[PDB]
């Protein structure tokens, strides 16, 4: 497959790890009453350990050699899902955070003491402007196409 | 000995004069600002380069400025 | 006219680690005198409490900036006034300060300038126009 | 009990009963390196007689053949090996100090203040003839213990 | 100017022992000694370089005559994989019985060191076989040396001092370096190769005294000027030749089959032959190309002020770059010192992956020092480079002769240039942190399979693009019908693709997300370095902190606690940063070299493709898996030959944290404490007697932080080089 | 009044602190033994080529024919030594 | 064995004690 590697859900390594830790985890089971608390926790982490074994193998991953799923970036679109996808989100959220940053700056900025609303937030305003960061993409190709963005 | 100078942006407000812990400065008449006096550095030979003339000087990019130089014993600030 | 120096007392001091060594011997060393108008405790530069007599008062110290400091602290908390000198293994002295009768904060007629350049700093030429000459470019 | 030097509480440094006592101002006065009169090369004889005989202790005690039957000839050798070099230490001191015609940098006072002639010990030919003597008196001083300890 | 720094009055009237200090440090700057003229500043660097080469060949003269004198070479070619070659005797009267013994080592009769450098492969390579033949060429270096000081000298005579206006001949000695310097050595040396190397490699013994009547190709020059070259390509050695026999050698001068020589392990000498007479005819026709004594060529004056894009993007282009370049020697040794940075990693990338002396592949040792030495040379190289750059821009620069130039726009434009270095550093460190701590995490929770394990598919596809199978990814060599492979089948192809697709070679090892990470770290370390070093450089004629820090120099002090504070803020003292960084830049990349390939040589890649993906790895399954014999050459039960290396390891941590001292606690503190030193010495009878002739003060600012920087630098390579060489050689990877 | 001109010697202190004029208290004949033994060593210029010269010849002869029984290093090795990680 | 134990004190002990000596006379020097 990409890179010689093998999908997670037909690797032996990977079924094999994924043993070998339900074992370390029964290794403690066993020294506690079925009923007891550290039991039932235990036992809660097997059954989380097999959710995300095979939540791996049904997404498409990728193992190496090692037994571990691999990330694909390069654009493939079977593997969107391992950067491209939650970098998209990361993007849009990051880009929210920065421009209501700078909505802030710019709201305050003309006021008398300006540095009294950057150590003491005006929670107000702030609750104003924290939804502009819905639109940054438009708004700030906007404040661009009309100079309004950068200074000269 | 290190160079001292003296620019002519000084509005001379005395204060590297005060500030002189070997007495390098004095304040000379002048007809250029409205204090009309200016900063001088006629005894170098004593100072040692702390810069806190320096820290003492107002004007927008220093009026005194000390270059450090050659170095004696008394610039080095020795006792022995 | 520079005051003179005679053989004044000196404070009640009973002697620190911190006075002259041989630099006084071999190369120079200062003295400042005073007047106070009572007896009483100040510090001396170089540690320790002495007692500084009323009236005239000597006192030997090792560097110029250690007189300075003692009489900065005589005008602000003694409200006395200070003269210091340079003294030469020779025997020669040498009046410093304060140099023509007035502290220098004060404007007085008299003093010439030394060190003055008549254009503000960023106009000074860079480096390059002064290799190989002798000159720093705080120097024309 | 703790008075300033020589009544002048102004000059750098204490008069304690360390620095200055009947019995150490005695004691110190007595040592070869302060008799200012005398003769420097008889001074560096004293000197270099009491060190290489020191010397041979540590060395021959203390080195790489200390628990063998070569052990007193060896560090003796060491011994008489660090007067060598340091009457080098002491000769190179003497050409960067003093000039064939300098005189005397020692104090020409006393104690009370009166004028006496200064140490020639500190001049060229007065340290010349006090690192011969050391170095004369260093190798001897290395042979004379390595005489008692050996033979 | 009467004592000691006789090119510095100002230092030699300063009454402490800070004049001696600075009397050595500036010694090499010219430029600042009392009355320098620029014609004195030319011959001064001219005779120096003549100082520079007769050391070079000194040195060179000593490992020869060393290796004859005390080494088992003769012993080393007749059975090269089966004798530690030998450096020199070691003669210690230190050493106790059980040290004499341990060291006792190759077919020596006494204790040795054996050699790390690699210059017996290399000389049995080129053709060095006996100790005698060793003997004379260090002779010949003897002579070069001598020869190399007389001109030095000479040169310093007034009949013979060159003008200015000859080392600034720019034109003539481009063409004469590259088609003398570059072009006919290169040809020259393949004309050895032909005649003494290549017979060597066949066992033949081709001499001084007998290479007259003896032909390198039986069909002689006839084949050369007739134009038929491929005569000189026909019979090429086989490839179960073993090298320095008969057995399977052919008659080929002149080769292009890539790859290696199967048994040696290293490059076809008749393919190193022909690079070397090929490279040979593009330097001497390169070197044609600017205007002498004859009326053809080019101005580069000319050309440059010529290279201006018609719509103004770049002001006035590269007007006036050739006096601002011919004009400042910091600017050439800037060029100088960023170019030969560039090709000494070249240098050490090349050779690790495409050995060209027999026998030195399967010598990991040998191996990791060369690497691990050229990549800690470069480095320094490169910072260098910069810190010139930053010199040039205050001692050299002038901004109205370079007005609106491709040069004075750097500077106008110095934010944004520096403010986006800082933001590609900033993204590299969060990421390739935040990645290690996250598989850390991983780790120390039971579920590895919770890494971030990005693969390296770019560089694995342009192995792939090399004819490298491992990825299935089929590009280019790695297809079956690609131009590019049809075009190249006939000749280097079928040499080059059977080495890059046996995996226990170190062509194009195989990656996975383990190079991944590491890779950038690496860019971490370049892009932060280079921003100390450009920030450093861009900011050196002022800032608005310091609007005329170019009045200044390029190190002083500081400019006192005033505005703020500002300690460090010299061009001299972001070099001084920058220091640190490429320390951790090489060490980085040098630890990654060693790991990458002693799981390699042990038959575990597994190891580092596992365990080098959080940093926990790296601590435990690379340094302290691998200091084991390293720390007992010396333990309660005895020692062994490896009892140096655990001294200079542990020497090695002792002097990089006495560097720590220097760096942390600063001047004042030790100038009041050496104050009452002065006191005490002069009321301390019978030492009272002695006087020092010159004041003790302590060190000064700028001292200090060289002084913490050496201290630091020269432990840094003393610890790993111990370690390097011990974990290597203690089991032979 | 510790101070004074035309004495700078008392007012800087530079006194002698146990500087004693006394006469030599030796064996005075002695004293012309040690005169005239130690007497060539008194010049520092001939004593340095001296302890230079006697030492670095010294120095070479002790070293030069130094017995396997006291140097480990001319001794020699002993033991058979022992082969190479890799058959080396 | 015969010149290590000539050169090996030689370089080691006698030329660095006469360049130190040297050397501290021409530093000294005025
Ligand atoms: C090193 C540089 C580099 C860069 C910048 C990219 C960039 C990209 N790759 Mg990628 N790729 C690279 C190297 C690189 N690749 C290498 C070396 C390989 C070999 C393994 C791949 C294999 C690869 C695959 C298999 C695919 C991508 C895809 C993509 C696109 C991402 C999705 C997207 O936005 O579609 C937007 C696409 C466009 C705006 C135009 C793309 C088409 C033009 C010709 C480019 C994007 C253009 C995907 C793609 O193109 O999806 C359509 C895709 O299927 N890449
Ligand atoms: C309004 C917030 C804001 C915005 C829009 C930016 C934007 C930018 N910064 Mg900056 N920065 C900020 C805050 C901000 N910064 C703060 C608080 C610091 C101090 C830690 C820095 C320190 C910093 C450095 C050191 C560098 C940048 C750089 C940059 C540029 C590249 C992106 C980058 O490196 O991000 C980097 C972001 C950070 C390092 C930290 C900022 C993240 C904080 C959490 C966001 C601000 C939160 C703020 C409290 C929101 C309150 C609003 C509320 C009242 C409504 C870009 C112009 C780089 C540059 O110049 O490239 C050209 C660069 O080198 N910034
Ligand atoms: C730690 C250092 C050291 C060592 C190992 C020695 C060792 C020695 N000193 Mg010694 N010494 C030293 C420092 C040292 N000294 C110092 C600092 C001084 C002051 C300058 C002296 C002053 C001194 C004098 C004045 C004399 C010695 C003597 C001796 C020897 C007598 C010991 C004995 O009986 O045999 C050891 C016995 C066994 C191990 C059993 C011995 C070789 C004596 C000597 O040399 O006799 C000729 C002697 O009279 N020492
Ligand atoms: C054919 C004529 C000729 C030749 C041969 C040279 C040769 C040289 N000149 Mg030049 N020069 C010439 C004409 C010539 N010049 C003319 C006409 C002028 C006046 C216009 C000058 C003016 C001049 C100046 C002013 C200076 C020189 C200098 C030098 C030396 C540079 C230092 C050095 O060794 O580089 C060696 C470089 C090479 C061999 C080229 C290789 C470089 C690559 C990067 C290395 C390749 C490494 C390779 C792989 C090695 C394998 C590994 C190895 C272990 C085997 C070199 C000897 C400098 C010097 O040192 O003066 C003493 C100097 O300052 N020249
Ligand atoms: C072609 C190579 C080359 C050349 C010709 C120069 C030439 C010059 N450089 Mg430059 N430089 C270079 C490479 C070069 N450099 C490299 C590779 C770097 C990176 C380190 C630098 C970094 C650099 C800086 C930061 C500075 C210079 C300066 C200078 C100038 C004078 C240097 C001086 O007097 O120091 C003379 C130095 C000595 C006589 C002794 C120095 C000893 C060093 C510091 C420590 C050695 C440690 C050693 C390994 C100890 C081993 C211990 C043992 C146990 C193993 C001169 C113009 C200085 C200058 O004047 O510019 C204005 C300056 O500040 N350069
Ligand atoms: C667990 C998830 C995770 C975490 C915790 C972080 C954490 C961080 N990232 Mg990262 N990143 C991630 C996932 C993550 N990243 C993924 C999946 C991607 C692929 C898209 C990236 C791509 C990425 C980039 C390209 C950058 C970061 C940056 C940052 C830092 C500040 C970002 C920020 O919001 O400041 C608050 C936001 C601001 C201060 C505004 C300025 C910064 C944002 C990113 C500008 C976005 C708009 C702009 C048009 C898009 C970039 C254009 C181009 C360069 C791609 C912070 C250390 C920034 C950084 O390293 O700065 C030095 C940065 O530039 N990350
Ligand atoms: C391991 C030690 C270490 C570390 C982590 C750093 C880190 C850094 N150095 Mg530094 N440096 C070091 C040693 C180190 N240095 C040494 C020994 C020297 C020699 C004096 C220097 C000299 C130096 C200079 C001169 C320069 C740097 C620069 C940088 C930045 C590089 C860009 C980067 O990675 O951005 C990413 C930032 C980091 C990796 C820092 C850590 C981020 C943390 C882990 C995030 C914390 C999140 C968490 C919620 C915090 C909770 C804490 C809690 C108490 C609240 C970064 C801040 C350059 C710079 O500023 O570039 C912009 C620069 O110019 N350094
Ligand atoms: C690199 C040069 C070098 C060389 C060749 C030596 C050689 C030697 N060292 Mg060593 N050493 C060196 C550097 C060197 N050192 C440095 C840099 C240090 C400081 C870290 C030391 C610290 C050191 C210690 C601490 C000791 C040695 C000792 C020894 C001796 C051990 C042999 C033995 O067992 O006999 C032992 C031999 C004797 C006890 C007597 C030998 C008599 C000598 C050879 C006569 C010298 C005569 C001559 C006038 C000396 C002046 C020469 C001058 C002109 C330069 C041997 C002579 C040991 C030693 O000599 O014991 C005292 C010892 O204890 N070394
Ligand atoms: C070129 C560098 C070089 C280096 C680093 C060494 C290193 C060494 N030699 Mg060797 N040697 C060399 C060249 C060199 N050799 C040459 C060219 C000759 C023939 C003339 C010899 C002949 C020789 C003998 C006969 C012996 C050594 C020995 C030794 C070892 C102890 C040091 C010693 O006694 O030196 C001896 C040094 C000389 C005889 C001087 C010749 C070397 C040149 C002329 C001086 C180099 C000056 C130097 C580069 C200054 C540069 C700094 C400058 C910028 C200020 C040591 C491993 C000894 C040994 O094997 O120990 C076991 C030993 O017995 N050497
Ligand atoms: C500051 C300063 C300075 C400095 C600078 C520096 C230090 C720099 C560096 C730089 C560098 C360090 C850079 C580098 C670069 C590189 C490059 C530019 C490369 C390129 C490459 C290429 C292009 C390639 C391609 C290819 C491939 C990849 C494959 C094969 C084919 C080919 C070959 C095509 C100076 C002196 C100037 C002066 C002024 C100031
Ligand atoms: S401080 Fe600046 S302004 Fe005030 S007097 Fe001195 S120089 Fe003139």
């Amino acid at each position: 497959d990409i890179a010689g590697l093998t999908p997670c859900k037909d690797s032996k390594q990977f079924a094999k790890r994924e043993k070998q830790s339900i074992k370390k985890l029964e290794s403690s089971l066993k020294l506690y009453a079925p009923d007891s608390a550290p039991a039932l926790a235990i036992n809660a982490t097997i059954e989380k350990t097999k959710r995300r074994f095979d939540n791996y193998g049904k997404q498409g991953l990728l193992c190496g050699a090692d037994g571990l799923p691999h990330l694909i970036v390069s654009g493939d679109q079977r593997h969107w899902g391992e950067f491209i996808t939650p970098g998209i989100l990361f993007l849009y959220i990051a880009g929210w955070i920065g421009w209501v940053g700078r909505s802030y700056l710019i709201a305050i900025r003309d006021d008398k003491k300006p540095t009294q609303k950057e150590i003491i937030i005006d929670v107000p305003l702030a609750t104003r402007l924290v939804f502009r960061g819905f639109s940054w993409p438009i708004a700030a190709y906007r404040e661009l196409l009309n100079g309004e963005l950068v200074a000269k | 000995s290190h160079s001292v100078k003296i620019y002519d942006t000084c509005i001379g407000c005395t204060q590297c004069v005060r500030a002189c812990p070997t007495d390098v400065l004095e304040m000379i008449p002048w007809g250029g600002c409205k204090a009309k006096q200016i900063a001088s550095a006629p005894r170098t030979e004593d100072c040692v380069g702390c810069k806190r003339c320096e820290s003492a000087c107002p004007t927008d990019f220093l009026s005194v400025r000390v270059y450090l130089w050659h170095e004696t014993t008394r610039s080095m600030g020795l006792a022995y | 006219p520079p005051e003179l120096d005679p053989n004044t007392p000196s404070p009640i001091f009973g002697g620190s680690t911190g006075g002259l060594l041989r630099k006084a011997q071999v190369e120079e060393f200062y003295v400042i005198t005073w007047e106070s108008p009572k007896e009483q405790i100040f510090e001396m530069p170089t540690g320790g409490a002495a007692i500084m007599r009323e009236g005239p008062n000597l006192l030997k110290l090792a560097r110029k900036e250690q007189c300075l400091a003692l009489g900065t602290r005589l005008r602000s908390k003694y409200k006395i006034k200070y003269q210091f000198y340079r003294v030469f293994p020779s025997g020669e002295v040498q009046y410093l300060h304060p140099k023509d009768g007035v502290y220098p904060e004060k404007v007085n007629p008299g003093r010439q300038g030394v060190g003055v350049n008549f254009r503000s700093i960023g106009k000074n030429v860079s480096p390059i126009e002064v290799k190989f000459t002798g000159k720093q470019p705080y120097d024309l | 009990v703790v008075q300033p030097i020589n009544g002048d509480p102004f000059i750098g440094s204490l008069e304690t009963p360390v620095t200055s006592s009947p019995l150490v101002a005695w004691y110190l006065s007595n040592l070869p390196g302060y008799r200012t009169a005398v003769n420097p090369l008889l001074r560096g004889i004293e000197v270099g007689l009491a060190h290489g005989f020191l010397l041979v202790g540590p060395f021959v005690k203390a080195g790489p053949l200390r628990n063998t039957e070569i052990a007193g000839q060896a560090g003796s050798l060491a011994a008489g090996g660090l007067v060598v070099i340091l009457s080098i230490c002491l000769t190179i001191y003497g050409i960067s100090s003093f000039n064939e015609g300098d005189p005397s940098t020692a104090p020409s006072l006393t104690l009370t203040g009166r004028k006496k002639q200064p140490d020639q010990l500190q001049t060229a030919d007065g340290w010349a003839k006090f690192t011969g003597g050391f170095f004369f008196g260093g190798i001897s001083g290395v042979i004379w213990a390595f005489f008692l300890l050996y033979v | 100017a009467l004592r000691f720094p006789r090119f510095s009055q100002g230092l030699a009237q300063d009454p402490t022992t800070r004049r001696i200090w600075f009397g050595i440090a500036t010694a090499h700057d010219f430029e600042s000694h009392d009355d320098i003229t620029e014609g004195r500043l030319y011959q001064n660097i001219f005779a120096s370089h003549f100082g520079q080469l007769a050391i070079i060949f000194l040195w060179t003269s000593g490992n020869l005559f060393h290796v004859a004198w005390q080494g088992n070479f003769e012993a080393w070619v007749q059975d090269p994989l089966h004798v530690r070659p030998i450096a020199h005797a070691i003669w210690d009267p230190h050493f106790g019985q059980p040290a004499v013994e341990a060291f006792t080592r190759g077919g020596a009769l006494g204790p040795v060191n054996i050699a790390y450098s690699g210059v017996y492969q290399w000389w049995y390579t080129i053709g060095l076989r006996t100790n005698e033949d060793l003997y004379t060429g260090a002779i010949f270096l003897l002579f070069l040396s001598f020869i190399s000081l007389l001109a030095g000298w000479l040169h310093l005579q007034p009949k013979w001092k060159p003008s200015v206006s000859w080392f600034k001949n720019a034109e003539s000695r481009l063409n004469h370096h590259l088609s003398g310097l570059f072009g006919v050595s290169s040809l020259a040396w393949a004309g050895h190769l032909v005649h003494v190397a290549i017979p060597g490699s066949r066992g033949e013994y081709v001499r001084w005294n007998n290479f007259l009547s003896v032909l390198p190709h039986p069909q002689g020059l006839g084949p050369l000027f007739t134009g038929q070259w491929n005569l000189y390509a026909q019979n090429p050695d086989s490839s179960n030749h073993l090298f320095s026999t008969s057995q399977g050698a052919g008659t080929a001068i002149l080769t292009l089959l890539g790859g290696f020589h199967p048994q040696t392990q290293s490059l076809w000498l008749t393919d190193m032959a022909h690079h070397h007479l090929a490279i040979a005819i593009l330097f001497l026709i390169g070197g044609h190309m600017y205007r002498t004594n004859f009326g053809i060529g080019h101005s580069i004056k000319y050309i440059l002020e010529a290279h201006i894009p018609p719509g103004g993007r770049l002001g006035r282009g590269h007007k006036g770059l050739y006096d601002t370049i011919n004009n400042s020697i910091h600017f050439q040794l800037g060029l100088a010192l960023a170019s030969l940075g560039v090709i000494t990693s070249l240098v050490a990338q090349h050779m690790y992956s495409l050995p060209a002396y027999a026998f030195i592949a399967q010598d990991f040792t040998t191996q990791a020092a060369l690497y691990t030495h050229h990549q800690y040379i470069a480095g320094f190289i490169m910072t260098g480079a910069f810190a010139h750059g930053a010199i040039f821009f205050i001692r050299d620069y002038n901004p109205e002769q370079n007005a609106d130039n491709v040069l004075a726009r750097m500077l106008e434009h110095k934010e944004a240039i520096i403010s986006h270095l800082s933001w590609a550093s900033l993204f590299l460190g969060f990421h390739t942190l935040g990645l290690y701590v996250h598989n850390d995490v991983m780790l120390a929770f039971g579920t590895p399979e919770k890494q971030i394990l990005i693969e390296p598919i770019f560089a694995q596809w342009i192995q792939s693009a090399h004819g490298k199978t491992s990825y299935g990814f089929d590009v280019l060599l790695s297809s079956t019908n690609s131009p590019a492979l049809n075009a190249g089948r006939s000749i280097w192809l079928p040499g080059w693709l059977n080495a890059i697709n046996e995996n226990s070679n170190s062509l194009f090892l195989t990656i996975g997300p383990g190079d991944f990470l590491v890779h950038h770290a690496i860019a971490l370390g370049l892009h932060t370095t280079t921003l100390i070093l450009v920030k450093g450089a861009l900011d050196a004629r002022g800032s608005k902190l310091m609007p005329d820090k170019k009045d200044f120099g390029y190190s002083f002090p500081c400019d006192g606690p005033g505005r703020g504070g500002t300690c460090d803020i010299s061009a001299w003292d972001a070099f001084y940063l920058a220091v640190f960084w490429m320390l951790n830049t090489i060490g980085w990349v040098t630890f990654y070299w060693h790991w990458k390939h002693i799981t390699l040589w042990q038959g575990n890649v597994s190891q580092f493709n596992e365990s080098s993906t959080y940093l926990m790895g790296w601590l435990r399954d690379y340094l302290w898996l691998n200091s084991s014999q390293l720390i007992n050459g010396y333990n309660p039960f005895g020692m062994n030959s490896l009892s140096v290396w655990a001294w200079m390891f542990l020497f090695g941590h002792l002097v990089w944290a006495t560097g720590f001292m220097f760096l942390i606690s600063w001047r004042g503190y030790w100038q009041e404490l050496i104050e009452t030193l002065a006191w005490a010495h002069e009321r301390t009878p019978l030492a009272n007697l002695i006087r020092w002739r010159d004041k003790p003060v302590a060190l000064s600012i700028v001292q200090a932080r060289l002084v913490g920087l050496v201290h630091f630098s020269v432990g840094y390579i003393f610890t790993y080089a111990a370690f390097l060489i011990a974990s290597t050689s203690g089991k032979f990877g | 009044v510790y101070f004074d001109l035309e004495d700078l010697g008392n007012t800087t202190g530079q006194w002698d602190l146990y500087g004693s004029d006394a006469p030599s208290p030796y064996n005075s004949l002695q004293s012309k033994f040690f005169e005239t033994f130690a007497a060539p060593f008194t010049k520092r210029g001939l004593l340095l080529k001296f302890l230079i010269l006697g030492g670095g010849s010294t120095l070479a002869y002790f070293s030069a024919t130094a017995s396997g029984d006291i140097l480990p290093i001319k001794k020699g090795p002993q033991l058979p030594p022992q082969l190479g990680p890799r058959l080396g | 064995i015969n010149l290590p134990s000539l050169f090996v004190p030689l370089v080691g002990l006698l030329f660095p004690a006469v360049a130190m000596a040297s050397l501290f006379l021409h530093v000294e020097k005025r």
